[PDB]
């Protein structure tokens, strides 16, 4: 079989900036990448379609996937409110490494941040479970309206999303 | 610092 490869075309306070696709890796974290999967196509009748980053650090990372309360604060998996951390096989190497966001041990949902770094602490805290396979110029233009303090100066959306393959 | 919390965002 094959990784699905999904996408999300982002936009700068309505104007679109261009598309990100990533690669999910399914063969080593199937449940965290069937998650990420099912909310990028809508399919369970919710997901990141029009949600936004709501902290974007320079140098660090795009965090976004609250697509209920829009601040850090919300956001649910397609298991329920919450599940567990897969595995840890994976590390925080560099650039374009996709990982879960999560307030602990065991509370993935669906906020995930987007690597512009290699954050090394905290490998084995966060469960990496893609990468970005094109559209890394899009995740550095992404970077250009964030802020130390992780507020945004322009708001970043999640124009539409969905899988490719 | 730099983690990635959801709810209580970190030093």
């Amino acid at each position: 079989m094959v990784n699905p490869t999904v996408f999300f075309d982002i936009a700068v306070d309505g104007e679109p900036l261009g598309r990100v696709s990533f690669e999910l890796f399914a063969d080593k974290v199937p449940k965290t990448a069937e998650n990420f999967r099912a909310l990028s196509t809508g399919e369970k009748g919710f997901g990141y379609k029009g949600s936004c980053f709501h902290r974007i650090i320079p140098g660090f990372m795009c965090q976004g996937g609250d697509f209920t309360r829009h601040n850090g604060t919300g956001g649910k998996s397609i298991y329920g409110e919450k599940f567990e951390d897969e595995n840890f096989i994976l590390k925080h190497t560099g650039p374009g490494i996709l990982s879960m966001a999560n307030a602990g041990p065991n509370t993935n949902g669906s906020q995930f941040f987007i690597c512009t770094a290699k954050t090394e602490w905290l490998d084995g805290k966060h469960v990496v479970f893609g990468k970005v396979k094109e559209g890394m110029n899009i995740v550095e233009a992404m970077e250009r309206f964030g802020s130390r303090n992780g507020k945004t100066s322009k708001k970043i959306t999640i124009a539409d999303c969905g899988q490719l393959e | 610092x730099l983690l990635v919390t959801a709810g209580l965002v970190l030093a």
